[PDB]
């Protein structure tokens, strides 16, 4: 269907980090490359999102509003993937120049974080997703994210979040189990980007203390959107309760 | 903001 056309069309490629892998690994230089890595993928997202079926009938601010608010589960989810189906899920491949071990997972002092990570990367593994799941699945969790007191028009992203659930149930279609387990899935991303939030957000605040580098929009979407999520301003739109 | 110059 045209839908799955458009979806594998847009799909970004490859993102380096630009990391330089002859120093030694430590904390400022891994989370300095990461948050490089964030702003050219947030390039990448824009254009995605920009070219996405009904995305342009938002509300302007309301495109804008949702590409700031979901980015992180957006770009986990992607990385989750990546991981996947690059290194079987053994290690987080936030790029090809950008791969964790253990050891950088603790030099990273986000180790926990990177459990989880991994974890949602097995359950691509466990749950048997396809590419197709996956890129439906992707495009939801950009519609995943809102303010409590509701968008600029909020009739038009009620309408596109529900043609996005309804391509999905598509694409997969004792059937029931799926949905209720891909649904389960997108939910526990939620939980992941939001300890990434709290943690980027700390980092940030104390960053020319650890000389950990945050390239501009990072700097500025951190500190305006991210915490009117973690004020609870900006909430996930859960499926299961 | 960055973003929205970018963006728009
Ligand atoms: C989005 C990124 C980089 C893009 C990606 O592949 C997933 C990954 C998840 C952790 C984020 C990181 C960008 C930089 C952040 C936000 C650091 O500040 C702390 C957590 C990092």
């Amino acid at each position: 269907p045209i839908f799955l056309n458009v979806l594998e069309a847009i799909e970004p490629g490859v993102v380096c980090a630009g990391h330089d892998n002859n120093q030694p690994d430590s904390f400022a230089a891994l989370l300095s490359s990461l948050n490089e890595l964030g702003e050219r993928q947030l390039v990448h997202v824009v254009k995605w999102a920009k070219a996405l079926p009904g995305f342009r009938n938002l509300h302007v601010d309301d495109q804008m509003a949702v590409i700031q608010y979901s980015w992180m589960g957006l770009m986990v989810f992607a990385m989750g993937w990546r991981s996947f189906t690059n290194v079987n899920s053994a290690m987080l491949y936030f790029a090809p120049d950008l791969v964790f071990n253990e050891y950088r997972m603790h030099k990273s002092r986000m180790y926990s974080q990177c459990v989880r990570m991994r974890h949602l990367s097995q359950e691509f593994g466990w749950l048997q997703i396809t590419p197709q799941e996956f890129l439906c699945m992707k495009a939801l969790l950009l519609f995943s994210i809102i303010p409590v007191d509701g968008l600029k028009n909020q009739k038009f992203f009620d309408e596109l979040r529900m043609n996005y659930i309804k391509e999905l149930d598509r694409i997969i279609a004792s059937c029931s189990r799926r949905f209720y387990q891909l649904t389960k899935l997108l939910d526990s991303v939620q939980p992941i980007a939001r300890e990434l939030h709290q943690f980027t957000f700390d980092l940030l605040i104390k960053s020319h203390m650890v000389s950990v580098d945050f390239p501009e929009m990072m700097a500025e979407i951190i500190s305006v959107q991210v915490p009117k999520i973690l004020s609870g301003k900006v909430k996930p739109i859960y499926f299961h309760t | 903001s960055a973003f929205s110059r970018y963006y728009t």
